[PDB]
């Protein structure tokens, strides 16, 4: 692998391009040899010489790396000198090629990225070579998304963090614009695929340099997701909201994604339910002692029994469909959970109660009393939870209702919520407005326009 | 609900202007996710539902009895009532780009007025 | 707020003692509950099955070792040999997701315990009854089976399967339960298209004849925009300024989505009815004691050792 | 100029006599793209011999430096050949019963090369990239002394006109191959520790099961010397991109002096007299030639790959356990279910009946029957379609 | 800031997110030592920034408008709390066009 080096660096380019068309030629030539056995057609045929060598095996993945290895060399400063191929376009003139089916390969795309972020740490951006600051933006917009191995992403999104802070250290580059303007629109995809936890951490960075600001709404539609994610993530979307910019926060995008994921979930019956995990939850609703010590993700993947929702699974979404899930199995007769059904009513009944009255007067309890910091904003999330609990409850509790295609039928128990009537209940508990207009108000219109309208 | 509310306000002012007909159960449908109401092609438009050829109904739009009770609390002097208002003073203070946008319409040569 | 009393654990137990012996200290873990997944895992000596169910069950990637329920080889290692778990272990996670990681089937540390210190003419032959005994008591009892492998394609591993089949003592539709197959120390060739192929298609013929559901569920969770080539199957693979900051190409998925995705497919794994009745968390201590009688003394095996 | 292949290099009639000592090498290797024999074949004779990129395709090379003649198996146990195995059982040769028999079929032709390498050799070198000693090969080792004695004669008789001298023929094999066994590691002084532990379990094992006797028996104790190695943890294509990463900035032999202590004890004629217990120290170094070792090997090789020799698979009854145990439980349960299902079920009127019962007396067998079975199924529907008319 | 748990109802932080920025105001006056503020101030946006994570739970739109506000005076009260202040945060809430505000 020296004498790559000791050919291509040396002056008298009369030779240097004859190295570079020869060890060129053999890349572009052991790439398509992996065409057959991937059954694709043979491309990047502008830099092949006359030597059509058959490898068919393995050894076209160290013949590509040698070859690729050997570039280095002129892809390294000083070398003031481009009458070669111009390996800064060498390594995006079989994008096509080793881009599309480097999956199947998954050797020559990292090889050939890690060779464009070293040609151009040395090189980055400076305004000749004019359309090297564009075309990296417009390589890595597409190559930024088209979903790969996490050995991928973590090396695209490198570059991406580090050109951000030369855009910003450049200076009308921001309006190129159409590399920028989808450099940043694919930044925020990769805001939330993959769920990795460091690919995120490598995006919220990344984006929170650039001011923009074009398309900030984006940004924030992704941060209103992001500031649950319940991981480290979090710090880093607060960080990113505050400090973008406001007014547009206060301006929809992934929001419409958890509504369409947990309409999808509320259409399926799926009756596992962990009745004895459903326990846990009412435990954490009702009271702040949480007996699963996170756990709501090794919940989701728990229930299902696959064999649904995406691959976020963070957080509201989870933490909406825990919910969803202890409705549907307090649904049945008897509420495992809490004793018979006249027991769990009751207990709910009075735990909305204690807290309904708590608006109009001073009470300590366990929905208010937390005795430190972090946690006295999770008695505003048991109280949204609670409040949501109830709705998903009436939803499901329709079965006297009929509910339409909505809700599929409950169960062959759709019986017993016809037989027994606990609207009785419902009209005589309807406290729930005082309990929720509170937390959230809306939550108190879908219980007060029913007690309101019903007694007319 | 307050998406629902506002569509069906803005269509119902719609086949109020103009003459919207043929609303049945299947023409006019709805957004369970925008909540937003979408009418099918409006086959019976500019007061043609007054000429049938079937009993001559006056209904300026859809009021159903499974529509009233779906605002807050009905249709007028409600939700609906209070933009269906805006909505009006929206579209006579800009009346000359409607009144020009069919006089457009009309006259025309391959739209087949004679329905 | 006291009628929802949970019960957790802090480390594993072991209901067979090091002698093949059944404990009963598992009944003040258990419960009434109906679905409850049971998840086990059979391997070589140093393959590493413990690691997977303590990472799987409440432990996580990132953590000490001391710390998982199921104790890993630390030390042990460099010493003679390994086979740090002499029984099998039990637990139950918060998710009710009970785990057994056996003992090393066919393990050569059982071996020279047993030469230096039963019933059979030779320890050789003893050491391959052990072995069939937790086969058949994983099978007969759990739901998956995990048949963690240090290297991939251990002929001896798929022939042993097929004769744990041979002694599952059915009759209590003859239940048998998934076989996720984790190449556990996978390096980056494991993580590759055509490796992928080949692994599948080798795991294919060798198990074509198992009646076990190996096959269906697994191997399709972190992957390229690959569409299935293969004839997928439960095969679920475990690894082993700016610019300069690059970590290495690893050439496969993080271990801790790796970790994460073969706990989510493990927790999601189907649980079937047991032999004959749902067999609450209760009723299975009850369903698998019974089964290690029968099989500690059954006909299968005592025919079996005679052909050895 | 040396060519790695055994077939060919046997079929010969330069370095004539060269005073060689083979080494056989077998075992099981993971999927890999250098297999771990060819590894060892380029790391011992300090060269690439074997350049990187369904049957026993074992495969010689001679190496003139150092006078050694590795033989390297493809048994089936190893994942090169199981791959192509498993291909064209896919696609076009099988039935459960057809399978088992294709595997142990596979499994016999594995064991008798195997028996050509602890019949004409010096030294021996398992694979097994695990650190663990795989106790499988013990019932393996303890399978081949049916073979090495029982089909001892079908050699000897096979080898009489011969140079390679008086002990050979009586033995059947220059000298008492000594196992070496070769594991690679995958995590983890250390070391050192490690491969006496595992020396001290294979010596325990072997003398537990009499797989070292205190006699020539098929493989020798090697107490004075070390038969553990352990390889460092490079292989596949990897060191080109650890490369990139640096080039975009800017005592414990090693499978060499762990075999050349036992190469030079048959290079000098040293021998393998490593034996315990007051034995008659029976050492027959029996330093062979090129042309007399390929003389006996052709011969052997001929023989083995077979009049009776083919004829002795069968007494081995080690590794074909499967076979009986599925054989026995269909003996168990044909005459028990369709017996009681033939008698417990009446069904008097024979006219369009018989199913009528079979569909049932399947459901019965089908909960005895196990392993390479269901073939007596064909052998007992005649009984339940034999009683009706 | 470790909120007085004596009986902190629900939602009622929007007084405590704010009777809290207060102190961590009035204080620059006293002194202008932030050592102890930004512990202050981070550990009070970390509470702050709780009523936008509801504003996700279960499903809500670009609301709420008056906490969310409270949270950006947090973090520009912070900002200028470990400098003096020279260039940012104001913060920046020029219309705006909403225009409900
Ligand atoms: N399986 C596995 N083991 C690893 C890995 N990396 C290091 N190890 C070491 O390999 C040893 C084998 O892992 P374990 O699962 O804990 O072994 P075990 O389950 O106790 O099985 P036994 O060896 O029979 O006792 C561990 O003790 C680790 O120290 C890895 O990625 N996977
Ligand atoms: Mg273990």
């Amino acid at each position: 692998d020296v004498p790559p080096p000791s050919v291509s660096l040396p002056k008298l380019a009369a030779l240097l391009r004859v190295f570079s068309t020869v060890v060129r030629s053999i890349g572009e030539r052991f790439s398509p040899i992996r065409g057959p056995p991937i059954t694709e057609a043979y491309v990047t045929d502008v830099l092949y010489r006359v030597m059509r060598c058959v490898t068919a095996a393995n050894q076209v993945f160290f013949s590509e790396a040698v070859l690729t290895a050997a570039n280095e060399c002129v892809g390294v400063l000083l070398g003031s000198l481009d009458p070669s191929m111009t390996i800064h376009c060498d390594m995006v003139i079989t994008y096509g090629l080793d881009q599309l089916e480097n999956c199947q390969t998954c050797g020559t795309d990292y090889i050939i990225s890690v060779l464009n972020l070293l040609t151009l740490i040395v090189e980055q951006i400076n305004t000749v070579v004019a359309v090297a600051h564009a075309v990296y933006q417009a390589v890595l917009s597409l190559k930024n998304i088209p979903v790969l191995e996490t050995a991928y992403k973590l090396i695209l999104g490198e570059m991406t963090c580090a050109l951000n802070n030369l855009l910003h250290s450049a200076f009308k580059n921001h309006v190129f614009n159409v590399d920028n303007a989808k450099f940043v629109v694919i930044f925020d995809l990769s805001a939330l695929t993959t769920i990795g936890n460091a690919k995120n951490s490598l995006i919220g960075m990344w984006a929170l340099s650039p001011t923009v600001f074009a398309l900030l709404s984006k940004n924030l539609m992704i941060v209103h997701s992001d500031l649950a994610v319940h991981f480290p993530a979090i710090q880093y979307a607060v960080l990113y909201t505050l400090y973008s910019h406001c007014t547009r926060h206060d301006h929809n995008l992934l929001g419409i994604l958890l509504k369409k994921d947990n309409l999808n979930q509320d259409t399926r019956k799926l009756l596992m339910t962990w009745a004895l995990e459903a326990a846990v939850l009412m435990k954490k609703s009702e009271t702040y002692a949480p007996l699963f010590s996170c756990k709501g993700l090794l919940a989701n993947t728990l229930v299902e029994d696959v064999n649904v929702c995406r691959v976020q699974l963070v957080h509201s979404g989870t933490r909406i469909r825990q919910a969803f899930g202890k409705l549907l199995k307090s649904i049945p007769l008897d509420v495992v959970l809490s004793n018979n059904n006249h027991t769990e009513i009751q207990e709910i009944s009075l735990a909305l109660r204690s807290h309904m009255s708590k608006a109009p007067s001073n009470t300590f309890h366990p929905q208010d009393f937390s005795d430190v910091i972090s946690f006295i904003l999770y008695g505003n999330s048991h109280r949204t939870g609670k409040d949501n609990w109830l709705e998903r409850l009436f939803y499901s509790c329709q079965r006297l209702d009929k509910r339409d295609q909505s809700t599929i039928p409950r169960n062959l128990l759709k019986t017993d919520a016809v037989l027994w009537q606990w609207a009785i209940w419902e009209a005589a508990q309807f406290t729930v407005l005082s309990k929720l207009r509170t937390p959230l108000g809306r939550a108190q219109d879908t219980f007060q326009t029913i007690e309101g309208i019903i007694r007319s | 609900t307050q998406s629902y509310a506002r569509s069906t306000a803005v269509m119902s002012m719609v086949g109020y202007i103009i003459g919207l007909g043929d609303r049945h159960l299947d023409n006019v449908l709805i957004d369970m996710t925008t909540g937003e109401v979408v009418h099918i092609d409006y086959n019976v438009c500019f007061e043609k539902g007054k000429s049938l050829r079937v009993p001559e109904k006056v209904p300026f739009r859809m009021t159903q009895n499974i529509e009233t009770a779906l605002g807050v609390t009905g249709v007028e002097g409600v939700f609906r009532l209070s933009c269906e208002q805006v909505l009006h003073i929206m579209r006579r203070g800009r009346e000359t780009l409607l009144t020009l946008l069919e006089a457009f319409v009309y006259d025309p040569l391959v739209d087949w007025t004679a329905g | 707020a006291k009628l929802l009393p949970p019960e957790r654990m802090k480390h594993s137990i072991k209901l067979v003692d090091d002698q093949m012996n059944w404990c009963d200290s598992a009944i003040e873990y258990l419960l009434d509950q109906t679905d409850v997944l049971v998840v086990g895992v059979l391997g070589l000596q140093g393959t590493g099955k413990s690691m997977v169910m303590s990472l799987l069950s409440a432990n996580t990637p990132e953590e000490d070792q001391r710390t998982y329920v199921f104790r890993a080889q630390s030390a042990e290692m460099k010493e003679r040999g390994g086979n740090q778990t002499s029984g099998i272990d039990f637990f139950i996670t918060q998710e009710r997701i009970v785990f057994l990681d056996t003992q090393p089937i066919l393990s050569p540390s059982i071996l020279d315990h047993l030469i230096n210190n039963p019933e059979y003419n030779l320890p050789h032959t003893y050491v391959e009854m052990q072995s069939l005994q937790i086969a058949a008591f994983l099978f007969t009892v759990c739901h998956v089976v995990i048949v963690v492998q240090d290297w991939f394609t251990d002929l001896s591993l798929y022939r042993f399967l097929q004769t744990a089949e041979m002694v599952k003592p059915s009759t209590p539709t003859e239940y048998y339960p998934h076989l996720v197959f984790l190449q556990n120390k996978a390096r980056r060739e494991d993580f590759c298209p055509r490796k992928l192929r080949q692994m599948h298609l080798m795991i294919d013929q060798l198990m074509a004849h198992s009646h076990l559901r190996y096959k269906g569920t697994l191997s399709m969770l972190q992957c390229n925009v690959f569409p299935g080539l293969p004839p997928d199957f439960l095969d679920s693979e475990v690894n082993l300024p700016l610019f300069s900051l690059l970590p290495g190409y690893r050439g496969h998925p993080s271990f801790q989505s790796l970790v994460s995705k073969l706990r989510s497919q493990v927790m999601s794994m189907a649980r079937p009815q047991l032999s004959h009745t749902i067999l609450t968390e209760k009723n299975w201590f009850h369903y698998a004691a019974r089964i290690w009688d029968g099989v500690r003394k059954s006909s299968a095996l005592a025919e079996y050792s005679r052909l050895l | 100029m040396a060519g790695p292949v055994s077939l060919r290099d046997l079929l010969m009639g330069p370095w004539r006599e060269d005073e060689i000592c083979v080494v056989g090498i077998f075992g099981k290797t993971a999927l890999r793209l250098n297999s771990e024999k060819f590894s060892l074949v380029n790391t011992v004779c300090d060269r690439q011999v074997f350049p990187l990129f369904d049957y026993s395709l074992l495969q010689a090379y001679y190496s003139q430096e150092s006078k050694v003649l590795y033989l390297l198996l493809t048994s089936i146990c190893d994942n090169s050949q199981l791959l192509r195995a498993c291909r064209a059982l896919q696609s076009g040769e099988l039935p459960h019963a057809e399978a088992h028999e294709f595997w142990k079929h596979q499994e016999k032709l594995q064991c008798l090369s195997l028996l050509y390498l602890f019949s004409v050799c010096h030294i021996l070198l398992l694979v097994h990239p695990t650190c663990s000693f795989d106790i499988t090969y013990d019932r393996v080792f303890r399978a081949l002394d049916g073979l090495r004695q029982k089909v001892l004669p079908l050699l000897k008789t096979a080898i009489k006109d011969c140079p390679v001298g008086k002990d050979w023929k009586l033995n059947c094999r220059p000298c008492p191959p000594r196992l070496l066994f070769l594991f690679q590691l995958n995590g983890a002084s250390p070391k050192r520790r490690l491969q006496h532990a595992l020396e001290d379990q294979i010596y325990r094992i072997f003398r537990k099961s009499r797989v070292l006797t205190n006699q020539s028996i098929n493989c020798l104790f090697t107490v004075p010397a070390n038969q553990a190695f352990v390889y460092i943890v490079e292989d596949p294509v990897g060191m080109l991109l650890d490369q990139l990463r640096s080039h975009c900035t800017v005592v414990d032999f090693t499978l060499r002096e762990f075999l050349w202590q036992h190469v030079e004890l048959v290079l000098s004629k040293k021998g393998f007299d490593d034996s315990v217990g007051r034995n008659p120290q029976p050492s027959h170094f029996e330093l062979p030639t090129y042309q007399k070792w390929i003389s006996a090997a052709s011969k052997l090789y001929e023989v083995a790959i077979s009049k009776i020799l083919s004829s002795i698979k069968v007494l081995e009854g080690f590794l074909d356990i499967d076979t009986k145990f599925s054989e026995n439980r269909c003996q168990k349960a044909l005459p028990m279910a369709h017996s009681a299902y033939q008698s417990n079920l009446p069904h008097n009127y024979t006219m369009t009946v018989h199913k009528n019962q079979l569909a049932q007396a399947l459901r019965v067998y089908s909960q005895h029957a196990r392993g390479p079975a269901f073939h007596k199924y064909a052998m007992q529907l005649h009984e339940d379609c034999y009683k009706f008319w | 800031n470790y909120l007085g748990n004596k009986a902190c109802e629900c939602y009622i932080s929007i007084a405590d997110w704010a009777a809290v920025q207060e102190w961590q105001n009035a204080i620059h006056d006293l002194k202008k030592d932030p050592r102890e503020l930004q512990k202050s101030i981070e550990v009070q946006l970390l509470r702050s920034s709780v009523c936008l994570a509801t504003a996700l739970n279960p499903i809500e739109q670009d609301q709420k408008w008056q906490s969310i506000t409270e949270n950006v005076v947090k973090y520009l009260k912070q900002t200028s709390r470990i400098a003096i202040g020279p260039l940012r945060l104001s913060t920046l809430t020029v219309s705006q066009s909403l225009p409900v505000l």
